[PDB]
């Protein structure tokens, strides 16, 4: 019934997966051994065994073993079956070409064989949720290779991404802009909808809202997990809005290439906030239109909306929501493209957002996640494209990719595709 | 010669002009030897310290003192290309034709090092152009072996 | 006296693979020198349409290089292009078919035909070498024992492959026997892009040395005749295993060739000739003393548009590079 | 990948190599018998990068000890950690190379090379996932330089897909009187430019200058110079040896540090600079570490970094400190000194913080720079080389060993091109 297969690629993808699956278990009342004392929509993400154990419909892949070794030794080692945790020996060394060709082509068949085994257990497979970074050799190269191979094996089946956009505060490779552009070009025609998560936006929210002096991946992932859970709650719980993967595309994607929605989450409150009580529906809704709560750094006031979805969770009443949307209409200079229905799409789940016990986030009575397709997101591509241009003009580090069987033409091709994408965002809502 | 000796060798190789003068006055042995048999004069001849070569010789250093390999300061200033030191040693009684343990003469060493002006000065002072090393090589044979045309022309007339 | 590198573009008819799929002939041609791809004109020294013959290519590209080599100059002709654009076809061809042979067998003939015409009191001494750069190693194509030859510098700091089989030829027949021997050692594999994909960079070198019995005058000419392997996307070639390892190396030496050209057209004070072995062999052809002609090969298929564009833009860049060509002395100080 | 294969060649190579093994064994809590007696699980997490686990509780360095002279091997065995090494991994000749690169590269070295490769093949084939090789040697002698570079080429031929890393000690007249050192260094640099992926340029000129000028040691010894080398070697390998995100292996380091293949010569730097077994305490602050680590006085290569531009930099902080303070201080240095970092390589400075400080210090910093100023080191060698070569001095010592004069011309040409390439990127603009 309506299954969704999650694929976690490379370090970022695997570590975000750990945070997501930990949170899903807490949300559905599933214990770390797969047992639940609590049919139901969570079955789209968890299969059930004869022994009453609930197993994530997921595959974890990394070309090096260390990150996944933590999953198979950690809390949650009994949650996943060993066959769904796949590791090689040598990583892609922050090189897209090693991920896509040299190293990736060694494990691709095995990964497809494991996804095939998971798909065989599905009666109504909707498609795939792919988690990866843009910057890593596996996250970039292996993901693009996997995306191409999934289009061959699954045809028309929906594929959504959760992509980690690089930030220098936490970057590990000088070549991240190259890896980002190459993966974006290769994956573009294979992805239906992609939610970019800018590590700088998350880093700044952790610093500003959670009073974390120096955010670590642990801090970033707990916050990322909260946004992912909001986006996937529509699939894992019984709603009206974005109940399936096809509904994501219909509601957020007006043009095939313009498939990058902006997520805005509110409220993000520190566990140390002691007297400061509960935020209203109006307050949390207003917070969605402020750039500081965004998952990607960009300015929507400088852009045009082409689709808007508000996903509320907890103590929220429809009368409170409509009142909030109406005031937003009279307030903020919120412009929609001329060729579009100027209207929001509202989702309301009565379960308040769940927080991980020793986490940095406070438990709130009501939260909201706004998903918006805005031309302002083109600013994130421009930042990345400029860094690419600076290095590429000198062919700096190019030898590393060419050595692994890539052609220089692939760099030019990828960059021209990015230039056409920037041109598309400009043309859209002229 | 004790603490003063190690300090004199150090000062001579470091080119500490004043510090050499002080140690002399304090009674440092002019011919105090290092682990290799080198005297402050050999060290000053290696490092190219002219003023030190002169103070040492004025304070009665042994101009022909041979180290453990049998090299005199003349062999060393010739090898290291110190023209002015080669002229100073020669003016103070250096053995033009001194032989080390390898059968080398300062002329073999200046030829092998390719120091034309040193060869010209060694010959002026009586360097034996016909002298053979333990490899059975003369300064001229070294010159042709190294492929030094300029030098081979210079030595051909005599040899 | 100087004169820029001559760059000449040759389009081949659409292949079976192309035809047996959609593929539109994307090249449009204005005059004898311009090709137009996507309303952008790319102009060269002479553009050959798909219909152009092997004798037509020869007459407009080389033939001139034969006079020059004989006169004491250095000549270089190399075919640049994407996988299966016609590099080996232009250069080698049907080695023995009179109408079907390439540039190399035609040069070999016209070398001797011109010589028989030359001054009776002119002593010629022709030696030839044939080698490949397979897997970034200089393998001799006339000695199978010589598998890793080294690029060295001459007195004038001019690189050359030291120790290749130098064979003294006296007749065109003597040369063809050795080209036949060479070809039949040259690495070839099967890519989805080309059934007989060249897997190495073929370097044929004619070394003509002439002395006049009366003038006591000596002349020398190094003639480089390079059939390069083609740039290839794995997506297109289907290159896997040893075929891909071959590809890794082709793209590497090739991006380096581009870097050398880029550098020279931009006039950057450096030029990274020391990057690929190939780019050190061509060092003279590229900045200095050689009259160079580059034959750029293109596939008029819509499938290969991106790549055809990148080959044209290399051509454009390359055409600007000014050589410092003079006569070869063979002097004694 | 996991395993690194270490090779120690010649006197300098073996002395600096032995010091490396005693410093890192102490950091990983390994005693001279091979037994782990430490008190932290972080010490053993990546122990397999440098050590093989033998029968029982014992750890054995994946190290091969090479010399054409036997004496150095005896000195290593007699040393503090001498007994830790695999006895069968000591590969020694009886002759020596007499400070002649040709004897090391073509003659005596060639006679010993296969015996060495036999031992490197054994260590390499035992690896589950070989990262590559780490060679310690000097460029001024005969064995370390000539045989060391011969080994590099031979190992590369058999392991072309593995990383080749060296700790190459550059000669200086300040520490050695050997006349032919510029020849040996130029002939070696020619080999390194073509055959290594990454080379740490450890300059004896800089080591001597630090000991004399900063440490106020009137007459420095190899013991004094080696104390700075071992601090550097510990610092530059911290990322490989402990769990971490940045430059965690030899290939990731190369990808981050090497924008152009030939420009793989690093200028290492360290702070605080200390003399041998001297207390100490007072612990440097983060702004102090940040300032000191980027200063010409703290560079292990005798080049002024302010005379060039950084293509890439790797900075490693060790000890318990504020990661916020490190980030602020690191950003300040690159905002204030914008002009010393190429504008066309964005975010080219990468920082790592390791909780484990080296022994004797509470806080330390290690800098690895790919700076265009390294051309100053190569120009110094080239000037010394040409002065000798112009007069064809000592040439028959090399040609007599079968070498051709043309290798000297070719080596010199290659080194000058390297200088010319650094200059090009020094002057390059983003525009
Ligand atoms: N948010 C977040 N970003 C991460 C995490 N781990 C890595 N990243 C980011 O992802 C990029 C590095 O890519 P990785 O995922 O670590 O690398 P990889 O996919 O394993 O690929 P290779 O190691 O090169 O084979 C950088 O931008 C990091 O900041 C994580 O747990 N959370
Ligand atoms: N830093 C350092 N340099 C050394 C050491 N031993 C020798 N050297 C230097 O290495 C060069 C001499 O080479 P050496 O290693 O003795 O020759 P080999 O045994 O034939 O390789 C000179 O530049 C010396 O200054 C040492 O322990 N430490
Ligand atoms: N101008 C041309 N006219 C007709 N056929 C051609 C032409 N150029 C190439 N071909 C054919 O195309 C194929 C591939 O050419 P080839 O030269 O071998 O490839 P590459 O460019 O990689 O060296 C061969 O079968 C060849 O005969
Ligand atoms: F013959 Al090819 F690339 F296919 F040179
Ligand atoms: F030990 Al050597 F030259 F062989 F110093
Ligand atoms: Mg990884
Ligand atoms: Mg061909
Ligand atoms: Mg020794």
């Amino acid at each position: 019934m309506r299954e969704c297969i999650s694929i976690h690629v490379g370090q970022a993808g695997v570590q975000i997966g750990n945070a997501c699956w930990e949170l899903y278990c807490l949300e559905h009342g599933i214990q770390p051994d797969g047992q639940m004392p609590s049919d139901d929509s969570f079955n789209t993400f968890f299969s059930e065994t004869g022994a009453g154990k609930h197993v994530p419909r997921a595959v974890f892949v990394d070309l090096e073993p260390t990150v996944i070794d933590e999953v198979r030794t950690g809390t949650y080692r009994q949650l996943f079956h060993p066959e769904q945790l796949i590791t090689g020996k040598e990583d892609a060394a922050n090189n897209y070409a090693r991920g896509h060709y040299t190293i990736g082509k060694e494990i691709i068949d095995l990964v497809l064989d494991r996804i095939r085994k998971l798909a065989d257990q599905c009666t109504g497979l909707q498609g795939f949720l792919v988690f990866h970074s843009f910057g890593g050799g596996t996250g970039s190269g292996f993901t693009s290779l996997l995306m191409e191979r999934l289009s061959v094996d699954y045809g028309k089946k929906s594929k959504l991404e959760f992509s980690i956009y690089p930030a220098p505060q936490v970057s590990t490779a000088v070549v991240e802009p190259y890896n980002s552009i190459l993966t974006t070009h290769t994956t573009l025609e294979h992805s239906d909808c992609a939610f970019m998560v800018d590590n700088e936006a998350i880093y700044d929210i952790c610093r500003r809202n959670l009073d974390i002096e120096r955010p670590t991946y642990t801090n970033l992932n707990r916050l990322i997990s909260q946004i992912v859970s909001s986006i996937t709650a529509s699939l894992r719980f019984d709603g009206a809005l974005n109940v399936d993967l096809t509904e994501f595309q219909t509601n957020l994607v007006p043009y095939p290439r313009i498939h990058f929605p902006l997520a805005t989450y509110a409220p993000v409150i520190s566990a140390e906030k002691a007297y400061h009580e509960q935020l209203s529906v109006a307050e949390i809704t207003n917070a969605c239109f402020e750039p500081a709560n965004q998952m990607v750094k960009c300015d929507p006031r400088h852009g045009k909306y082409m689709a808007c979805c508000l996903l509320y969770r907890g103590d929220v009443v429809p009368k409170d929501v409509n009142a909030a949307i109406a005031t937003i209409k009279t307030k903020r200079s919120i412009q929609f493209v001329d060729w579009c229905p100027t209207g929001f799409k509202v989702g309301i789940n009565y379960q308040p957002p769940t927080v991980v016990p020793g986490g940095d986030l406070a438990k709130v009575q009501r939260a909201v996640c706004m998903l918006s397709n805005t031309t302002a997101i083109a600013e994130a591509w421009a930042r990345l494209d400029h860094k690419f241009d600076l290095m590429y003009a000198k062919r700096a580090f190019v030898h590393w990719y060419v050595g692994e069987g890539m052609e220089e033409g692939e760099f030019s091709e990828a960059r021209e595709d990015m230039a056409a994408l920037e041109k598309d965002y400009e043309e859209v809502g002229v | 010669g004790s603490d003063l000796g190690k300090k004199l060798l150090e000062a001579a190789r470091a080119g500490q002009d004043d510090e050499v003068r002080i140690l002399m006055a304090n009674g440092a042995d002019v011919n105090a030897e290092d682990d290799s048999g080198k005297t402050p004069l050999h060290l000053a001849a290696i490092k190219g310290h002219l003023e030190i070569v002169e103070v040492l010789l004025k304070h009665g250093a042994d101009v022909n003192a041979a180290d453990k390999m049998g090299d005199t300061p003349l062999h060393l200033a010739a090898l290291y290309g110190h023209l002015e030191i080669v002229e100073v040693l020669l003016k103070n009684g250096a053995d033009v034709n001194a032989t080390d343990t390898y059968g080398f003469t300062p002329l073999h060493l200046a030829a092998d090092a390719g120091h034309l002006e040193i060869v010209e000065v060694l010959l002026k002072y009586g360097a034996d152009v016909n002298a053979q090393d333990k490899f059975g090589k003369t300064a001229f044979d070294i010159s042709i072996d190294n492929g030094n045309e300029d030098l081979a022309e210079i030595l051909q007339k005599l040899n | 006296a100087e004169s820029n590198i001559k760059v000449m573009c040759r389009f081949r008819p659409l292949n079976e693979s192309e035809v047996n799929r959609g593929d539109k002939y994307i090249a449009k041609f204005q005059g004898e020198d311009t090709v137009v791809i996507a309303s952008k004109p790319y102009a060269f020294d002479r553009v050959f349409q798909s219909s152009t013959s092997q004798e037509q290519v020869y007459n407009d590209a080389a033939k001139k290089i034969v006079k020059d080599v004989l006169e004491g100059y250095n000549g270089t002709i190399f075919a640049y292009g994407q996988t299966s654009s016609g590099k080996t076809h232009t250069m080698e061809g049907k080695l023995h078919d009179p109408e079907g042979m390439g540039i190399i067998p035609r040069i070999v003939q016209d070398i001797f035909n011109y010589i028989y015409s030359m001054d009776e009191n002119l002593e010629f001494h022709i030696k030839v070498s044939y080698f490949e750069i397979y897997l970034d190693k200089i393998r001799d194509l006339l000695d199978v024992s010589k598998t890793n030859l080294s690029v060295h510098e001459d007195k004038n700091r001019v690189p050359y492959v030291k120790g290749a089989t130098e064979r003294f030829v006296s007749s065109p027949d003597e040369v063809m026997d050795t080209i036949d021997e060479g070809k039949s050692n040259r690495h070839v594999a099967v890519t989805n892009m080309n059934e007989h994909s060249s897997r190495s960079h073929s370097i044929f070198l004619i070394n003509v040395k002439q002395e006049n019995t009366q003038t006591e005058q000596k002349l020398s000419g190094k003639l480089y005749l390079v059939d390069l392997a083609g740039s290839e996307k794995v997506s297109k070639t289907g290159a896997e295993g040893a075929v891909l390892d071959e590809a890794k190396n082709i793209n590497k030496s090739l991006s380096a060739l581009g870097n050398v050209i880029s550098a020279l057209a931009e006039g950057s004070t450096y030029v990274p000739y020391r990057d690929s072995k190939m780019t050190r062999i061509l060092q003279d052809s590229l900045g200095g003393n050689a009259r160079t002609t580059i034959v750029i090969c293109c596939s008029p298929s819509s499938y290969n548009e991106s790549e055809t564009k990148s080959t044209l833009l290399f051509g454009q860049r390359a055409k600007t590079i000014k050589n410092t060509v003079s006569v070869n002395v063979e002097l004694t100080a | 990948m996991r395993e690194i294969v270490h090779i120690q060649a010649g006197q300098c190579g073996n002395q600096i190599g032995a010091k490396f093994w005693e410093v890192i064994s102490d950091e990983h809590g390994i005693d001279p018998t091979g037994s782990y007696h430490g008190d932290s699980d972080l010490q053993l997490e990546r122990i397999n990068v440098y050590y093989n686990e033998a029968t029982g509780n014992k750890y054995v360095p994946r190290a091969i000890l090479v010399d054409l002279e036997p004496g150095t091997m005896d000195s290593v065995r007699s040393g503090p950690f001498g007994q830790i090494f695999r006895p069968d991994n000591f590969v020694f000749g009886q002759s020596g190379a007499g400070n002649n690169w040709a004897k090391g590269h073509y003659t005596e070295g060639a006679e010993l090379v296969d015996s060495v490769l036999d031992v490197v093949r054994k260590e390499s084939e035992s690896c589950d996932c070989l990262q590559g090789f780490q060679l310690t040697h000097s460029l001024g002698g005969g064995t370390g330089s000539g045989m060391g570079t011969l080994l590099i080429s031979k190992i590369r031929e058999e392991y072309p897909d593995r990383i080749m890393n060296t700790f190459s000690v550059m000669p200086s007249p300040k520490v050695s009187d050997t006349v032919v050192e510029p020849y040996n260094a130029t002939l070696s640099v020619h080999q390194l430019v073509e055959n290594t992926d990454e080379t740490y340029s450890i300059d004896n000129e800089a080591l001597y200058d630090i000991c004399f000028r900063t440490l106020k040691l009137t007459t420095p010894t190899y013991g004094d110079l080696n104390h700075l080398v071992s601090a550097t070697m510990s610092g530059v390998t911290t990322c490989l040896r402990f769990p971490g995100q940045l430059n965690a292996d030899l290939r990731k380091l190369a990808v981050n540090m090497v924008p152009f293949p030939r420009l793989h010569f690093f200028m290492p730097g360290f702070a605080p600079l200390t003399s041998r077994g001297s207390q100490q305490y007072r612990a440097l602050t983060v702004p102090e570490l940040t300032q000191q680590m980027f200063d010409s006085k703290n560079m292990m290569a005798a080049c002024d970094p302010r005379h060039g531009r950084y293509l890439t930099v790797a900075a490693i902080f060790r000890g318990r400190m504020s990661m916020k303070e490190v980030d602020e201080q690191m950003l300040n240095v690159q905002n204030k000194n914008s002009s010393y970092f190429v504008e066309w390589i964005p975010n080219n400075v990468k920082t790592a913080v390791c909780d484990i400080p080296p022994r004797g210090l509470k806080m330390s910093a290690t800098f690895i720079g790919n700076s265009t100023a390294i051309q100053e080191l190569f120009k110094r060698i080239s000037e010394q080389f040409t002065a000798m070569f112009r007069r064809k001095a000592f040439l028959h010592w090399y040609t007599g060993e079968g070498m051709d004069e043309m290798e000297f011309t070719e080596a010199e040409s290659n080194m000058n091109d390297l200088v010319s390439e650094y200059q090009q990127y020094q002057d390059a603009t983003a525009d």
